[PDB]
C-alpha cells in the first residue's frame, strides 16, 4: 500500500504530500514532497529595498515572524555597520519571546488536536489572543507587523501596552501549568507518544535537524546561548531539555519554553528605561517627521530614503538567530545597491525535514499524523 | 600619455586631462554642479574639488579637479577625512539658500543636488550623538517662483544654484545669450530681457540644470522621473536622427529628452524634437474606416480586407503607386522594394525624394565635418538638419574629439575654456536668406531660389562668382579637406547637385546632403525610388495608389482606388480616400533609419496608445495578398533576415551606398516653401503657436502684395492651402514669398496665390 | 514606498483662484488597489505631509475586482464607511454603523471622526 | 516677543495692500508660496492667521516688478522683506509696538507702499 | 517558433489555427493565453501562445469580444484546443504596451517570458 | 431543485443555504491561520465538510502557488455543486505582494469567485462580513458598484467542461 | 580550537582565506581537492551540515572566478561530545558551463534536500546524491529561478482607466550595477558603511 497522504487532505497540516510507502498499520517510508507553498522570495527581494524587504521578512514563518525580523535586520545592521539603541534591542527581545510565546501556543495547541482530541486549542487561542493584542496594541498588525527597522524599530511603544504585558505575564505562569497540568500527566497520550517518533542525536546532526526539537533527543544547542546576539547573553536563561526524542518530550519541552520565554519577558520588562529608539545616522534611518518642514537636508533625505533607499557596502554576511523552529538567519550578499544583491533564507523548518522519513519509519498510522505535528514545521518557512 | 594616481589606483591618461576626469577615470567620484559634459570647466560651483601632490609635496590649497590640469607624475585624492569634510561644506553651502520642494519638484527622484547631497553630504563627525541637519536657521532667500519664459520653459529662479551652467551653455553651445544673472552676491539670478526665450535649442537648458531650476514646460507635472516608462528611441523629424527617450506612462507620451550618442547628435536635442511631442500622443486615429454611403465608416480590419480585395480584384500591377513616409524603416523600405521588385511598377517613391538623390555624394561623418579644413554652405542648416548648427559651432571654436576616458566623455573639457573667441574664416555659407549663421561667416552671400546652381557653378570655376564667391572658391581651393554642405535649393535641383557632385568630387570632399526627407538617404538605399513611367510623390501619375503620408490634392485628384496609412486623420482624406489604416509613430515603431551621414539607427517603440495601429511591413504585407504577390518580409525578424543579407551594416555601423542617376523637375518659381524646423503635423499644444506657418516677403514688395506686418494671410500651394502670420525681411530677395513648409515639402518652388 | 506597488499618483498643478493644497501641487488622481495592497503603512510613513494615513475599517469585503480598487473620493476624511457598508446603507436608506470602537483616534488621523470608547 | 504674531498679521495685512494695488491698475497679483511649516507640517498644529510665505506684482508678461516675503514661523531674527526685482533695492520691514508697521526709524504706511508700486510698474514692468 | 495570424481580426485568424494544428495529439502541449487586464473580460483582447514541447506557435492579439464576433472565436478556439486534448490552459498578464512589443521579440525569449509571468487557468472562461 | 421556482420555496431555501452556508476551508499561507481565529467566534459556520463532499463555500485562503492551482482546481470541483468561493487576502484575490513566477495572481483563474476579502492577512471579522456577505449574497440581496444585483452563486457560471 | 586547525590547514596548501569584519569567516576550496578535503572535514569533527548556499554572480558588479558559488556552513555541536563551537563556511566556485559538484550525502544526510535545491533553483547537479529529483518549483516549471538570467516574473499591479504599474519601471531603488538617476552615482550611493 503506498497510500497517498495528499496536498491539504486528509488534515496532513500545512499543504504538505506525503507518499507514506506503507503496508497494513505501520509505516515503512514516507517518501515527503514539498514546494506547494513555493512563493519565490530570494528572487522577489532582490527586487526590493533593504527597507522594503522588511515587510517581506515577517511573511515566511508567520508564527515566529520577529525571528525573521531580526535575523534579517540584525544582518543588515552588521552589513552596513549600524548601531542598535539599547531600548530597541530590549522591545526587540521581549517582541522576539512574545511573538515566541505566540507561535508556541500555536504549535501544541495544533499538536493536541491532530491526534488525541479538540479542547485545548481553545485556551491557549486565548493566551495568543492576549498576545496578538499586545502586537497590535504596539505595531498597529496582528503580525507581519512593519516594525523592525534596520536602524531599531519603527516608532515607539504607547502607555497600554506594558499594562497589558503584566496581565498575561501574570496568568500565564499559572496558564502554562494549566496546560502542562493536561499533558505531562498524559493519560492515553503517554501509551499514544512516548514510544513513538525516534530521535537519535547522531543522525539529527547527520540530516542536521537543529530546531528544538533536537534538544528533546538530548542535544545542547541554542542559538540565544550558543551563539549570542541582541543581549541574550545578559539575562537568566533556562534551556529545557529532553530524554530519549519521542512525541512526548518534545511536546513538553515547548511547554517548559514558554514559562522561560516568559521569565525572560519578566526579566528584560524589569530592565526597561525611556531614550531613544533607532540608530540616528541618516544614510541608515529616515528623518525625523516634523522637521520635513524646516531642514532642506531633511526633505532631500526623506525623499530619497523613501524611493532609492540606502545602498550598504559591497560584502557578505550572515548572523544566526533562534526561532521557535530553531536556527533562522538571513546570508546576504550586497553589491552596493539600494536593494540587496541577494537573500538567501537559512530555512530551520527546511533542514529539520530531512528527519522525517526518518523519524515516522515502522510508526502508527494514527501517529504518522501525530509524529508530524510533534516535529512544529511552518511551510512558509519550508517552500518559501 | 601622462602616469597619474589617483587614491589606491593608477592611470595612464592623455596630457590635457581634466583632474575630474582623471580621477572618475580611476573609477572614482567627487561632486559635480558647474562643469558639464562639452562645457567650459570653471572651478565655479566648487564641488569637484580634490587634493593635488607633484614630486610627498602636498599643494596648499585645493584644486578644483574640474578646472585643474594633469601634471606628469602626479597624485590625486578624494576620501581623505578633510577632503569629504570640504565637499559636505561646499554642499552645505549650495544647500543654504535653497527652496524646499523635493515632493513638489519636477526634477523629482533624479537631481543632481539630491543625489550629489546623499552621495557626499554630511560628513560623520567623531555614539549615537543626536546630530543636527541644519546650521543656518535664519530666513532663505525667497524670489519668483514658477515663471514661464516661453510655452515651451518653466523658472525657478529660488532653485538655481548658480552653477554656470545655463547662460555658459547658451554662450558656448547654442550661440544665444538669451539668458545671463543679473544683480549680485546672493541676491544674483537668472532672467531675460529677450522674453520668447528665442533659441530653437532652448530647451536643453533643461536637462543640463542640476537642480529644477529650468523645467520642461510641455512635460510639467506629468509624473515623477522614475515612475515613466522610458522608450530609448531615436528621432525620425529629420535626417540627423537624434538620439532621444519617450517617456510615457499609461500609453501617453510623457516628454521627450535627450539620448547622447557622441557619433551623432552628443548630448543635445533640438526644441522641435523634444517639445513637439504634443500631437503624437494626442490626436490619433485608432481604427480603419471604408467608404460606404458616400462618406467614411468605423470598420473591422477583416471587412476592409474585403474591401481590399475587392478594390484591387479588377487591377493589373503596373498601375499601381507605391509610396513611403520621410521617416520610413528600413525594413518598410526594403519590403515595400521587393514587393514593387515581385509586382512589376514604374512608380515607387517617398515623401521627400529629392529631384537629386543624396546618394550622388559621399557620405561625410559628423567628427569629418570637426577635422575638416573648409566648410562650404549652400542652404541653412538651422533649419533643414538642426543639430549640425551645434556641430558647426564646435568646429568654428577649433574644438576636436576628446579622448575617451573609463567613464568615457569628459566631465571638464580642460579643452574648452570659457568665453571661447570664434573664427569668421574657416566657412563660407550661402543662402536664400541672410542666414542664422551669417555671423560666423566671413565670406557669405545671401542668393535667392534656385541660384544656387550658378554658385556651384562658380565653385567648379566655370564662370565667375561675386565677391563672395569667388572668396569662396578660392578658400575652399585652398581647403586642404575641406567638407560641402548642401541643402534642398541644392538637393532639389538636378543641376545644382550635379555641380556639387563635380566639385567636392574634384577636390576629395565628402558632403552633408539635408534631405526633406529624413529616412531619405537609406529609403534610397532600400531602392525606393521612381521608375520608367515615373510617377512621382507628389505626381498625379498612379491608377490605384497606396500613400504613407499626405500628397498634394492634385495627385489624388483622378485615381481608380487610393489606399492611405496614417497616424492621425486628414480633412484631405474623407474626401479623397476610399480606404484609410492607422499607423504608429516613430515613437512607437520598431526598425531601422539611415542618418544623412549613412548611419543606421534603431527605433524602439514606445508604450504609446497605437490604439490597433500596424506597420508598413504588417499593412504591405497585406496589400500584396489582394494582388497576388506573396511577400518576403511580414515581420521585424525575417526583415532583419532580409536586410543583412541585402548587406544593411549593424547599427552604428556606416552603410555606404552611392548612386549615380538623376530625376529633374521644373520649379514655378512665385512661392518658395522656406525649409522649416518646426514640422506642421507638430502645431498642437505649446507648440501650437511655434509651428505656425509664416509668410515672409521684401517689405516693399510686401507692400506691392498688400501684406501688413502682424497678418494671417491665406496662401494656396499646390501642396494645400495654409495661413501664415506674415513676417517683413529686408535679407529676403524682393518679388519672392516664402511660405514656412512646415513639411517634407521644404525647398520645392511652386505656383500658387495669396488667396482673399 | 509601496512594496507591493498599489499606489498610482496622477499629480497636479494648485489654481490661485481655488486652491486644493497647500504647495502648488496637489494630488489629481489616488488609486489605491486593496487587492494589491499587503497593508504596510510604508506609504503613510514616506508621506512628508501626513497625507496618506492608514484608518480604522476592515468591513471592505466586496464581490467584484475592480469594486475593489478605491480612489481618493472614497477615502477622504469625511467619509464614512466601506464600499459594499455605503453602498448597502444606501440601497436601504438605513446608515452605516462601523463594527469597531475605539479609546480614541491617533494625532496623525485628525478629523477622522468615529466611534470611540464612552468618549461618546 | 508675542510681536511675531502681530508680525504675521501685519505680513497679511501687507499682503492685502498688494492685492489691492494689484485690482487697481488692472496689473498682476501673484501669491509665490506657502509655508513649509504649514505643508510639511502634518498633524502639527498651525495658528497662523495665513498660511502664506512669498508674493508678488508681475508685469503683462509676468514678470515681477514687485516682490514682498516674511519669516517661516520657526526663523531666528525674524523680518518681513520687500525687494525690486533688477534695481537692486532691498526694504527691511519690522514692527514697533504702538508705533506700528516700521522700516528701521521710518513708519511703513499703506501710501507709502502704494507709491513704491506705482514707480515700480512705471520704471520696471515691461508690459 | 511560427507565427500565425494578424492583430486584431477574429475569423481569419480562427480560419488559419484550424488550418495549422492538424492531426496533433496535445496531451503533452502547454496552452498560454496572452492577454491586458486581469478583472474585466468583457472588454478583452487575446493573443496565444501554444508550445507543443516539439515546436512553438504565435498568434497576436485578434481574440476575444475586443472585436466583434471574436467572443465566438476564443470560446471555439478554446473548445478546439480541449478536443485534441490539451488540459493545461495559462493566462498570462502583459501590459497594453507591452503587447505588441512582446510579439516582436524573438522566439525564445518571448517564449521564457510567457512561461514565468503565466497563471494556471481554467479553460472554462473562455468558453 | 437547485433551490428554484416558487417564490415562498426559493426564498426558504435559499435562506436555507445562506444562513447554512458550509465553509470548506482550503488553507494555504499565514491567511489559513488568520481563518483559524474565525473559527472562534462562529455561528452559521465553523462545521466543517475537512472533506470538500459536504460544503457549499470554498475558502481559499493563502498564497496558491502555479504548482498549487491544479490541485485546489479538482477541490473545487470534487465538491457538491451549490457550492461559492470567498477569496481571502491580497495573495489570493490579485497577486498581492509577490508578484512573480510563483504565484497565482488571481485565483478566480482557476475557481469562480463569489466574495473577495483584502487585507494582508484580513481580520477574521472582515471575513465574517465576506460571509454575510455570501450569506446575502446567496440570499440574492448583494449587488456591486453598476447598479447590478449579484447571482447566489458564482460557478453556476463558468463552462465547467 | 577545531576553527584555527582549519586555517592554519588552509594557508599551508594555498587556499585563499576572505575575511569581513562582521565576524563572518570563508575558506575557498579548489574543485578537485574539494570532495576528499571536505570528507577529511567532517572527519576533522564536523558534527552539522547546516547549508547549501547557491549564489549567482551574473550581474553582480564586480567579477569573481566563476558564474556559481556554492558555500556549506560546517559546524561542531557545542552541547556535544566536545563541541567547540566551530562553525564556518566554506566556498567553492563552480562554472557556468560546468554545474558539477560532489555531494556530501555520504558524510551528513543534511546534504540530501539542501543540494536539491541548489539544483532546482540553480542548475548544479550534486553527485552521488541519492535522489536529485526537483524540489521547489512546479513540476513542469522549466529551468531554474533564483539564478538571474530568470525573470522575477512581475505581472503589472492594476488600477482604474487604463491606468496600470509596471514594477519593473516604476522601481526607484538602484541594483549595484545600475547608474542612479543622474551623470553617475559617487559616495553613499556606490556604497556606504558607517564606522561603529
Ligand atoms: S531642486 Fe532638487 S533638492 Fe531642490 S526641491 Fe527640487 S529635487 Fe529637491
Ligand atoms: S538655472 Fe540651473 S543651470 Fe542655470 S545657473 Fe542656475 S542651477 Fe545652473
Ligand atoms: S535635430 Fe532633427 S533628428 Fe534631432 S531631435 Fe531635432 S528633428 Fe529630431
Ligand atoms: S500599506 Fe501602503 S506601502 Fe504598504 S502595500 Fe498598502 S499602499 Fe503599499
Ligand atoms: S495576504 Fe498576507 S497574510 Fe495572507 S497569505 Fe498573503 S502574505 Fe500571508
Ligand atoms: S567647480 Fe563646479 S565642478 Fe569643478
Amino acid at each position: 500500500m503506498t497510500l497517498n497522504v495528499g496536498p491539504q487532505h486528509p488534515s496532513t497540516h500545512g499543504v504538505l504530500r506525503l507518499m507514506v510507502t506503507l503496508s497494513g498499520e505501520e509505516v515503512l517510508e514516507v517518501v515527503p514532497h514539498i514546494g506547494y507553498l513555493h512563493t519565490g522570495f530570494e528572487k522577489t527581494m532582490e527586487h526590493r529595498t533593504y527597507l522594503q524587504n522588511i515587510t517581506y521578512t515577517p511573511r515566511m514563518d508567520y508564527l515566529h515572524s520577529f525571528a525573521h525580523d531580526l535575523a534579517y535586520a540584525l544582518a543588515v545592521e552588521k552589513l552596513l555597520g549600524a548601531v542598535v539603541p539599547p531600548r530597541a534591542e530590549t522591545i526587540r527581545v521581549i517582541l522576539n519571546e512574545l511573538s515566541r510565546l505566540a507561535s508556541h501556543l500555536v504549535f501544541l495547541g495544533t499538536g493536541l488536536l491532530d491526534l488525541g482530541a479538540l479542547t485545548p486549542f481553545f485556551y491557549a487561542f486565548r493566551e495568543r489572543e492576549t498576545i496578538l493584542d499586545l502586537f497590535e496594541w504596539v505595531t498597529g498588525q496582528r503580525f507581519h507587523h512593519n516594525y523592525i527597522r534596520i536602524g531599531g524599530v519603527k516608532e515607539d511603544l504607547p502607555e497600554e501596552f506594558v499594562p497589558e504585558l503584566k496581565k498575561l505575564l501574570e496568568v500565564l505562569p499559572h496558564r502554562i501549568d494549566e496546560y502542562e497540568a493536561l499533558f505531562a500527566e498524559s493519560p492515553i497520550f503517554y501509551e499514544r507518544a512516548r514510544g513513538v517518533g525516534v530521535i537519535p542525536p547522531e543522525v539529527a546532526i547527520d540530516l542536521g535537524l537543529t530546531g528544538g526539537s533536537l534538544r528533546a533527543s538530548g542535544v545542547n544547542y541554542d542559538v540565544r546561548k550558543a551563539y549570542p546576539y541582541s543581549g541574550y547573553e545578559t539575562y537568566t536563561f533556562d534551556v529545557p531539555l529532553g530524554e530519549r526524542g519521542d512525541v512526548f518530550d518534545r511536546m513538553l519541552v515547548r511547554i517548559r519554553e514558554m514559562r522561560e520565554s516568559v521569565k525572560i519577558i519578566k526579566q528584560a520588562l524589569e530592565r526597561l528605561e525611556p531614550g531613544p529608539v533607532r540608530d540616528p545616522n541618516p544614510q541608515i534611518t529616515p528623518p525625523p517627521r516634523h522637521l520635513l518642514e524646516t531642514s532642506m537636508e531633511a526633505v532631500i533625505y526623506h525623499f530619497k530614503h523613501y524611493t532609492e533607499g540606502f545602498h550598504p557596502p559591497k560584502g557578505e554576511v550572515y548572523v544566526p538567530t533562534e526561532s521557535a523552529r530553531g536556527e533562522l538567519g538571513y546570508y546576504i550578499v550586497s553589491d552596493g545597491g539600494s536593494m540587496p544583491y541577494r537573500v538567501k533564507v537559512r530555512a530551520p523548518s527546511f533542514v529539520n525535514l530531512q528527519s522525517l522519513p526518518y523519524a515516522c519509519k515502522g510508526e502508527q498510522v494514527p501517529d504518522m499524523v501525530a509524529i508530524i505535528a510533534s516535529l512544529d514545521p511552518v511551510m512558509g518557512d519550508v517552500d518559501r | 600619455m601622462v602616469r597619474v594616481k589617483v587614491n589606491d589606483r593608477i592611470v595612464e591618461v592623455p596630457p590635457g586631462t581634466s583632474v575630474m576626469d582623471a580621477v572618475f577615470h580611476a573609477g572614482y567620484d567627487v561632486p559635480l554642479f558647474c562643469s558639464e559634459k562639452h562645457l567650459s570647466p570653471i572651478g565655479a560651483c566648487r564641488m569637484c574639488l580634490v587634493r593635488i601632490g607633484l614630486p610627498i609635496q602636498w599643494q596648499p590649497k585645493l584644486a578644483a579637479s574640474c578646472v585643474t590640469a594633469v601634471a606628469d607624475g602626479m597624485v590625486v585624492d578624494t576620501l581623505s577625512d578633510v577632503v569629504r569634510e570640504a565637499q559636505a561644506g561646499m554642499v552645505e553651502f549650495t544647500l543654504l539658500n535653497h527652496p524646499l520642494d523635493c515632493p513638489t519638484c519636477d526634477k523629482g527622484g533624479a537631481c543632481e543636488l539630491q543625489d550629489r547631497t546623499v552621495e557626499y553630504g554630511l560628513y560623520e563627525k567623531y555614539p549615537l550623538e543626536l546630530p543636527v541637519y541644519t546650521r543656518f536657521e535664519f530666513t532663505r532667500r525667497h524670489v519668483d517662483k514658477h515663471h514661464p519664459l516661453s510655452p515651451f520653459v518653466i523658472l525657478d529662479r529660488e532653485r538655481c544654484i548658480h552653477c554656470k551652467r545655463c547662460v555658459r551653455y547658451f554662450e558656448e553651445v547654442p550661440g544665444d545669450e538669451v539668458l545671463d544673472f543679473i544683480e549680485r552676491g546672493v541676491h544674483t539670478f537668472i532672467g531675460t530681457m529677450d522674453f520668447g526665450l528665442p533659441s530653437g535649442f532652448s530647451g536643453n537648458i533643461t536637462d543640463i540644470c542640476p537642480v529644477g531650476a529650468l523645467l520642461d514646460l510641455t512635460a510639467r507635472f506629468r509624473a515623477r522621473n522614475w515612475e515613466m516608462e522610458e522608450t530609448p528611441t531615436t528621432c525620425a523629424l529629420c535626417p540627423v536622427g537624434c538620439g532621444i527617450t519617450a517617456d510615457t506612462r499609461s500609453g501617453e507620451l510623457l516628454r521627450i529628452r535627450a539620448r547622447e550618442v557622441p557619433e551623432v547628435n552628443e548630448i543635445w536635442i533640438c526644441d522641435a524634437g523634444r517639445f513637439g511631442h504634443e500631437w503624437a500622443d494626442q490626436n490619433r486615429l485608432k481604427t480603419p474606416l471604408v467608404r460606404k454611403e458616400g462618406r467614411l465608416v468605423e470598420a473591422t480590419w477583416e471587412e476592409a480586407f474585403l474591401a481590399l480585395k475587392e478594390g484591387l480584384k479588377e487591377a493589373r500591377g503596373e498601375e499601381v503607386g507605391l509610396y513611403l513616409a520621410h521617416d520610413a524603416t528600413l525594413e518598410e523600405g526594403l519590403l515595400a522594394s521587393e514587393l514593387a521588385k515581385a509586382l512589376k511598377t514604374p512608380h515607387l517613391d517617398f515623401q521627400g525624394r529629392t529631384a537629386a538623390p543624396a546618394s550622388l555624394f559621399p557620405p561625410a561623418s559628423l567628427e569629418d565635418l570637426l577635422q575638416a579644413d573648409f566648410a562650404l554652405v549652400l542652404g541653412d542648416p538651422t533649419e533643414e538638419a538642426p543639430i549640425l548648427h551645434l556641430r558647426l559651432s564646435e568646429f568654428v571654436r577649433d574644438l576636436k574629439p576628446p579622448h575617451r576616458y573609463n567613464h568615457g566623455t569628459p566631465f571638464a573639457d580642460l579643452q574648452i575654456k570659457e568665453r571661447m573667441p570664434r573664427r569668421t574664416d574657416k566657412m563660407a555659407l550661402f543662402a536664400p536668406y541672410r542666414a542664422p549663421l551669417m555671423k560666423w561667416a566671413a565670406i557669405h552671400e545671401v542668393h535667392r531660389p534656385g541660384e544656387e546652381r550658378e554658385i556651384l557653378l562658380a565653385l567648379l570655376g566655370d564662370k565667375e562668382g561675386s565677391e563672395m564667391v569667388a572668396k569662396a572658391k578660392e578658400a575652399w581651393e585652398k581647403a586642404k579637406n575641406p567638407v560641402l554642405i548642401l541643402g534642398a535649393g541644392v538637393l532639389q535641383d538636378t543641376v545644382a547637385a550635379e555641380r556639387a557632385r563635380l566639385l567636392a568630387e574634384r577636390k576629395g570632399a565628402k558632403v552633408l546632403a539635408m534631405t526633406p526627407a529624413a529616412n531619405a538617404r537609406g529609403l534610397e538605399a532600400m531602392g525606393v525610388l521612381p521608375g520608367a513611367k515615373g510617377a512621382s510623390w507628389d505626381e498625379p501619375g498612379a491608377l490605384y495608389a497606396y500613400y504613407g503620408f499626405v500628397p498634394p490634392e492634385e495627385a489624388l485628384k483622378g485615381k481608380r482606388f487610393v489606399v492611405m496609412h496614417l497616424s492621425h486623420l486628414h480633412p484631405l482624406a474623407e474626401r479623397y480616400a476610399h480606404v484609410v489604416l492607422p499607423a504608429p509613430t516613430f515613437y512607437e515603431k520598431r526598425g531601422h533609419l539611415v542618418n544623412l551621414e549613412g548611419r543606421v539607427l534603431p527605433l524602439s517603440p514606445a508604450p504609446i496608445e497605437n490604439g490597433e495601429a500596424e506597420g508598413a511591413l504588417q499593412v504591405l504585407a497585406l496589400l500584396a495578398e489582394a494582388l497576388g504577390v506573396r511577400p518576403p518580409f511580414r515581420l521585424h525578424l525575417e526583415a532583419q533576415k532580409a536586410l543583412k543579407a541585402r548587406k544593411v551594416p549593424e547599427a552604428m555601423g556606416r552603410l555606404s551606398f552611392r548612386l549615380k542617376e538623376l530625376r529633374p523637375k521644373e520649379r514655378k518659381g512665385a512661392f518658395y516653401l522656406r525649409p522649416t524646423m518646426w514640422k506642421a503635423h507638430q502645431a498642437v499644444g505649446k507648440a501650437q503657436e511655434a509651428a505656425r506657418a509664416e509668410l515672409w516677403a521684401h517689405p516693399e514688395t510686401a507692400r506691392a502684395e498688400a501684406l501688413p506686418e502682424g497678418a494671417q494671410v491665406a496662401v494656396e500651394t499646390p501642396f494645400g492651402r495654409v495661413e501664415a502670420r506674415v513676417v517683413h525681411r529686408e535679407d529676403v530677395p524682393k518679388g519672392h514669398l516664402y511660405l514656412s513648409a512646415l513639411g517634407p515639402a521644404a525647398g520645392l518652388r511652386v505656383e500658387g496665390r495669396v488667396l482673399v | 514606498a509601496c512594496p507591493a506597488y498599489a499606489i498610482y499618483v496622477e499629480p497636479a498643478e494648485n489654481d490661485p483662484e481655488n486652491p486644493v493644497s497647500a504647495g502648488e501641487r496637489y494630488a489629481k488622481v489616488y488609486e489605491i488597489n486593496m487587492l494589491r495592497c499587503i497593508f504596510c503603512g510604508l506609504c503613510e510613513e514616506a508621506c512628508p505631509t501626513g497625507a496618506i494615513v492608514l484608518g480604522y475599517d476592515f468591513e471592505m469585503a466586496d464581490y467584484e475586482y475592480s469594486d475593489l480598487v478605491y480612489g481618493k473620493e472614497d477615502m477622504l476624511v469625511d467619509v464614512v464607511g466601506t464600499k459594499p457598508q455605503r453602498r448597502e446603507a444606501k440601497r436601504t436608506g438605513k446608515p452605516v454603523k462601523v463594527g469597531y470602537v475605539v479609546p480614541y483616534v491617533r494625532p496623525e488621523l485628525e478629523g477622522f471622526k468615529a466611534p470611540t470608547e464612552g468618549g461618546k | 516677543a508675542s510681536s511675531e504674531r502681530e508680525l504675521y498679521e501685519a505680513w497679511v495685512e501687507l499682503l492685502s495692500w498688494m492685492r489691492e494695488y494689484a485690482q487697481a491698475k488692472g496689473v498682476r497679483f501673484e501669491k509665490e508660496a506657502d509655508f513649509p511649516d504649514f505643508i510639511y507640517r502634518m498633524e502639527r498644529p498651525y495658528d497662523l492667521p495665513t498660511t502664506i510665505m512669498t508674493a508678488s506684482l508681475s508685469d503683462g508678461l509676468g514678470e515681477p516688478f514687485l516682490l514682498a516675503d516674511v519669516s517661516p514661523r520657526h526663523a531666528k531674527l525674524k523680518r518681513i522683506g520687500l525687494r525690486l526685482p533688477r534695481a537692486h533695492i532691498h526694504l527691511h520691514a519690522h514692527y514697533e509696538p504702538g508705533k506700528g508697521l516700521v522700516t528701521g526709524k521710518i513708519p511703513l504706511t499703506k501710501e507709502r507702499f502704494f507709491a513704491l508700486a506705482d514707480r515700480a510698474r512705471e520704471a520696471l514692468a515691461f508690459a | 517558433m511560427v507565427r500565425v495570424g494578424m492583430r486584431a481580426a477574429p475569423r481569419v485568424s480562427l480560419e488559419a489555427l484550424k488550418a495549422a494544428l492538424g492531426g496533433l495529439k496535445l496531451s503533452e502541449a502547454k496552452v498560454y493565453l496572452i492577454t491586458d487586464w486581469q478583472d474585466k473580460r468583457d472588454q478583452a483582447r487575446y493573443a496565444l501562445l501554444l508550445h507543443t514541447g516539439k515546436k512553438d506557435l504565435l498568434v497576436p492579439d485578434a481574440f476575444g469580444p475586443a472585436f466583434p464576433g471574436g467572443e465566438e472565436a476564443l470560446s471555439e478556439l478554446v473548445g478546439l484546443l480541449l478536443a485534441q486534448g490539451a488540459r493545461r490552459f495559462y493566462e498570462a498578464v502583459v501590459s497594453p504596451g507591452e503587447m505588441t512589443a512582446l510579439l516582436d521579440l524573438p522566439p525564445e525569449e518571448l517564449l521564457k517570458r510567457v512561461m514565468a509571468i503565466a497563471n494556471p487557468t481554467d479553460p472554462g472562461i473562455y468558453l | 431543485r437547485e433551490g428554484i421556482l416558487f417564490t415562498t420555496l426559493e426564498k426558504l431555501v435559499a435562506w436555507g443555504r445562506s444562513n447554512s452556508l458550509w465553509p470548506a476551508t482550503f488553507g494555504l499561507a499565514c491567511c489559513a491561520i488568520e481563518m483559524m481565529a474565525s473559527t472562534d467566534a462562529r455561528n452559521d459556520l465553523a462545521r466543517f465538510g475537512a472533506s470538500p463532499r459536504q460544503a457549499d463555500v470554498m475558502i481559499v485562503a493563502g498564497r496558491l502557488s502555479k504548482k498549487m492551482a491544479p490541485v485546489m482546481r479538482r477541490v473545487w470541483e470534487q465538491m457538491p455543486d451549490p457550492k461559492w468561493v470567498i477569496s481571502m487576502g491580497a495573495c489570493a484575490s490579485s497577486g498581492g505582494m509577490f508578484n512573480n513566477y510563483a504565484i497565482v495572481q488571481n485565483v478566480d483563474s482557476v475557481v469562480p469567485v463569489d466574495v473577495y476579502v483584502p487585507g494582508c492577512p484580513p481580520r477574521p471579522e472582515a471575513l465574517i462580513y465576506a460571509v454575510m456577505q455570501l450569506q446575502k449574497k446567496v440570499r440574492g440581496q448583494a449587488y456591486n458598484e453598476r447598479g447590478e444585483r449579484l447571482p447566489p452563486v458564482a460557478a453556476w457560471k463558468r463552462t465547467r467542461g | 580550537m577545531r576553527l584555527e586547525r582549519v586555517l592554519e590547514e588552509a594557508r599551508a596548501k594555498g587556499y585563499p582565506i576572505e575575511d569581513n569584519g562582521l565576524g563572518n569567516l570563508w575558506v575557498v576550496l579548489p574543485r578537485e581537492r574539494f570532495k576528499e578535503e571536505m570528507a577529511h572535514y567532517k572527519a576533522m569533527g564536523f558534527n552539522f551540515l547546516a547549508d547549501i548556499v547557491g549564489l549567482d554572480y551574473l550581474t553582480y558588479p564586480d567579477p569573481r572566478p566563476e558564474r556559481f558559488a556554492v558555500v556549506y556552513e560546517l559546524v561542531s555541536l557545542p552541547g556535544w561530545k566536545d563541541g567547540d563551537g566551530s562553525r564556518f563556511f566554506v566556498r567553492v566556485y563552480v562554472p557556468e558551463e560546468d554545474p558539477r559538484l560532489p555531494t556530501v550525502t555520504d558524510l551528513w544526510g543534511s546534504a540530501n534536500f539542501l543540494e536539491r535545491e541548489v539544483y532546482d533553483l540553480f542548475g548544479i547537479v550534486f553527485e552521488g546524491h541519492p535522489d536529485l529529483r526537483k524540489i521547489l518549483t512546479p513540476e513542469d516549471l522549466e529551468g531554474h529561478p533564483l539564478r538571474k538570467d530568470y525573470p522575477l516574473g512581475e505581472t503589472p499591479t492594476l488600477f482604474r482607466e487604463g491606468r496600470y504599474i509596471i514594477p519593473a519601471e516604476f522601481r526607484a531603488a538602484l541594483t549595484g550595477k545600475d547608474p542612479g538617476l543622474t551623470f553617475y552615482k559617487g559616495g553613499s550611493r556606490k556604497g556606504y558603511r558607517s564606522l561603529w
